[PDB]
């Protein structure tokens, strides 16, 4: 899942 | 902040008792406030005490000495909460040096199918229970999922290989308990695109901030508009960011209209005016000429002729009056229209280059969720993020398998024992299994209780692997059937030398197209050894393991000459793919939240079955098969702690059941 | 509480689900809207090219002297008898009336239509200019 990215962690719809 | 930081640190509330806790202290927390927080400094303190030293066991005695008053006065309170922390192996778990050998006695019997790191860990504390346990491994190694490869002096991980920040992770402890040698990988990852050129910095921070743009628009949709049914089929989060791009290029689109419409209101305005302007011209020119014919009369003439030619000449100067306020007019809409001309909005809302870095940022998604956003289930597929751990991400440089190897020591584990049934009754339970290299060796194994960490990729298997005697409950097979189960591979590159920038750890390659955006679309630069690790995400995963490696090391080799040049890049020494898919023990990489499933789903599959009763009227048996692994995990799905986790969670609800509470 | 500049209202999202190809006939829709507008653009603006060729030159061949007049309050014969055709030709119009005469302010006009109302029958030269 979100938790697992490294690289470029995606911020969009996190709190 | 001491106390409070262990709580932090074992996942807990240090300021509140949780749900768990509640179940097994009704007392204290139905109870008045005061002791609560009595409750609570003996937890979080004896929680730091085992943190601070996880190598050696922390036993009842030890803790109550280490309490001061008034925390240490009630002994009870202090046995039934250490009592507590190491059945749910929150203490004493992992490996550690045992200060009372273990009693020779041992209690229950238990199978243990799989010996990846959830077996492994659910194994290690009911050997410390006192139970009989035996690991029922299909494969030649422990380790599951956890894969190594090893040649020489290389050491990648063709499985798990990333711890996911030590801060409230479980393996923060191992790492102290093993020698994992622990390198923060440095967040720095410049994109390269089909040609082999960076990304300029310009473009990347734009495309970068639309697409987290495109996820939160996507998280609006799904909380706020419930677009979360359409043509009675669950919206995934795929549909969900195409509908979000389509609106977008519908607005550009409408933003144009708007702007050229904006001009012909201007243009038909100037057009009204230029033909009342031409109208008026005309009128003057007639009117210049009745007053030169006026004019020509020489005087002396009577005063009719003379008020003639004044007339005329009043008449003149009031049309003309007219024309140059009109002039101003015209002077006015000329520039008004010259600045609209100037400014028109956007002619896309992305081009062919932007799309393209776009669905890299969509592939890194489908790397993390091992599968195609057209699984992805839009409400619920980031439904653990409030769980993420705090810290850097950091590489295992000795090779993850360290973990569970170390696990195994002290272990009966069967290697190479593949279970073929699962037999469950209200008396026990019979497994049984086959030798894998020769499969007339038959074995059976009788327990009173089964744990099952086999993957969700197993369990799914149409036709089944494992047959379940009686079969699995219709609430536990629809959760199976409903819960997705993606994949992910890994190119391992060992050179004889670095042709690459050591400092940074990661670097991104662009696809041509939409549709190979997963492939190899991230390098990996994590070893001491001169080791790239290329991943294939999304669905060329699935299509790629129908490829020899000497094709995808080739396509490897092609994106890498295109951005070090040809002469830096030399044919490497030993390469390795995986094919995670085509892995019976595994039959794809680990779980995700498709669409039509949600957290609920992984609590489904933790939910033990238990048997009808053999004779009629009988009194209801006791459960017997237990399930546990990273699908089993509500919070931490997907991940080695999360399998850890669901291991200890295991252990300890077969004891309770086994052995008694407490 | 859409993220900024994302447009996202229940209307739009309904338009573009609502079936499987909704998405690519809005727009083609938008698309022909564009194309439509543009060419009514290209219309207008080679009309206004041609208006501004007949407008070539201004109108500086026909724009006259500026006079300039010093204002007197003797009315001679010749002024007196400007005004009545003046005043048969713009009616009330005062400013109009001073501007023929050339030395007259408005007020003098207005005087004018007072002090020679009976002489000069403007009662009857209004009513001449009223018929038409
Ligand atoms: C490519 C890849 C990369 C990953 N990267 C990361 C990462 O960076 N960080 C992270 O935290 N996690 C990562 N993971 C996830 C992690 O590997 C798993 O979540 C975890 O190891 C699963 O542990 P488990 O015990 O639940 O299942 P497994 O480890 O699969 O263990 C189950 C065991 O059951 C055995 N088995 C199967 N069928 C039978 C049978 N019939 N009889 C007997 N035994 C059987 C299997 O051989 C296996 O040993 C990754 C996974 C993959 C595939």
């Amino acid at each position: 899942s979100r938790t697992m990215q490294t690289a470029r962690k995606s911020t969009g719809g996190k709190a | 902040s001491g106390v409070e930081g262990a709580a932090f640190q074992s996942r807990l509330p240090h300021d509140r008792m949780t749900s768990q806790e509640a179940a097994c202290f009704p007392d204290i927390i139905s109870g008045p406030q005061q002791t609560q927080k009595v409750f609570l400094f003996i937890r979080n303190r004896t929680l730091q005490l085992w943190l601070d030293n996880p190598k050696i066991q922390l036993t009842f005695e030890a803790t109550l000495q280490q309490l001061e008053a008034p925390y240490n006065s009630d002994t009870v309170l202090v046995h039934r909460v250490h009592s507590y922390l190491e059945r749910h192996g929150l203490i004493n778990f992992g490996i550690y040096k045992r200060i009372k050998p273990l009693p020779t006695k041992k209690t229950g019997k238990v199978i243990i199918i799989g010996s990846g790191v959830s077996g492994l860990a659910a194994a290690r504390q009911l050997q410390s229970f006192g139970m009989d346990v035996t690991l029922l491994e299909a494969r030649d190694r422990v380790g599951g999922r956890v894969a190594t490869f090893r040649k020489g002096n290389y050491v990648a991980d063709l499985g798990a290989m990333v711890v996911t920040g030590l801060g409230g992770n479980p393996m923060a402890v191992v790492s102290k308990q093993v020698n994992m040698e622990l390198a923060k990988i440095k967040q720095k990852c410049p994109l390269y695109e089909a040609n082999g050129q960076a990304v300029p910095k310009e473009k990347d921070e734009m495309v970068e901030q639309e697409f987290n743009r495109l996820l939160e628009a996507t998280s609006y949709l799904s909380h706020q508009l419930d677009f979360n049914v359409l043509n009675n089929k669950p919206v995934s989060l795929g549909q969900a960011l195409e509908v979000v791009i389509q609106l977008q290029e519908k607005h550009v689109k409408d933003e144009q209209i708007e702007h050229w419409k904006k001009i012909v209101k201007t243009q038909e305005e100037l057009k009204e005016l230029l033909n009342k302007m031409v109208n008026l011209k005309e009128k003057i020119k007639e009117l210049h000429q009745q007053y030169k014919e006026a004019s020509e009369v020489k005087p002396p003439r009577d005063i009719t002729a003379e008020f003639l030619v004044k007339s005329k000449h009043r008449d003149l100067t009031a049309l003309c009056k007219e024309y140059d306020e009109l002039a101003e007019t015209q002077g006015k809409l000329e520039e008004k229209l010259q600045e609209l001309e100037a400014n028109p909005p956007s002619d896309v809302y992305l081009s062919s280059r932007d799309r393209q870095i776009l669905d890299w940022h969509f592939a890194n998604l489908e790397f993390a969720n091992a599968t195609p956003l057209s699984t992805l289930s839009l409400k619920h597929w980031d439904q653990d993020d409030d769980f993420e751990f705090t810290g850097s991400h950091l590489t295992v440089r000795n090779g993850y398998s360290c973990v569970p190897v170390a696990l195994a020591e002290g272990l009966d584990i069967k290697l190479n024992t593949a279970v073929r049934q699962v037999r469950y009754t209200a008396s026990g339970c019979e497994v049984i299994a086959v030798n894998t290299r020769s499969t007339s060796q038959t074995f059976i194994y009788k327990c009173d209780a089964v744990l099952c960490t086999l993957p969700l990729g197993v369990l799914k298997q149409q036709p089944p692997a494992v047959q379940f005697v009686p079969p699995l409950p219709e609430w536990k097979t629809s959760a199976v059937q409903r819960m997705g189960f993606g994949n992910l591979n890994k190119v391992v590159l060992c050179f004889d030398r670095v042709f690459w920038d050591p400092s940074v750890n990661l670097f991104g390659h662009v696809g041509s197209t939409t549709a190979s955006r997963g492939e190899l679309f991230l390098f990996w630069n994590l070893y001491k050894a001169p080791i790239l690790l290329a991943l294939v995400a999304g669905e060329a995963a699935g299509i790629m393991e129908n490829i020899s490696d000497d094709v995808i090391v080739g396509r490897c080799l092609a994106i890498l000459k295109g951005i070090f040049g040809s002469s830096a890049v030399p044919q490497p020494k030993e390469t390795v793919v995986s094919r995670w898919r085509a892995d019976p023990w595994a039959r794809g990489s680990y779980s995700y939240v498709a669409a039509g499933s949600s957290g609920n789903d992984y609590d489904l599959m933790a939910q033990p079955i238990t048997p009808g009763p053999s004779i009629p009227g009988a009194p209801q048996p006791i459960p017997r098969l237990f399930f546990a692994g990273e699908h089993t995990i509500r919070n931490y799905p997907a991940t080695v702690h999360g399998a850890l986790l669901s291991g200890l969670r295991e252990a300890g609800r077969i004891a309770d059941q086994f052995l008694g509470a407490m | 509480k859409p993220p900024k500049g994302m447009f996202l209202s229940q209307e739009d999202v309904e338009a573009v689900s609502a079936n499987a190809t909704a998405a690519t006939t809005v727009l083609r829709q938008l698309d022909m809207e564009l194309v439509s507008v543009k060419r009514q653009i290209q219309n207008i603006k080679q009309t206004n090219s041609a208006l501004k060729e007949k407008l070539d030159g201004g109108i500086e061949p026909y724009r006259l002297p500026e006079v300039i007049q010093k204002c007197n309050a003797r009315w001679t014969t010749e002024e007196q008898l400007l005004a009545v055709q003046a005043i048969r030709k713009y009616g009330r119009d005062f400013q109009a009336i001073s501007d023929v005469i050339g030395n007259k302010s408005v007020v003098q006009v207005k005087n004018f239509f007072v002090n020679y109302r009976r002489r000069f029958n403007i009662d009857e030269v209004l009513q001449e200019w009223e018929a038409e």
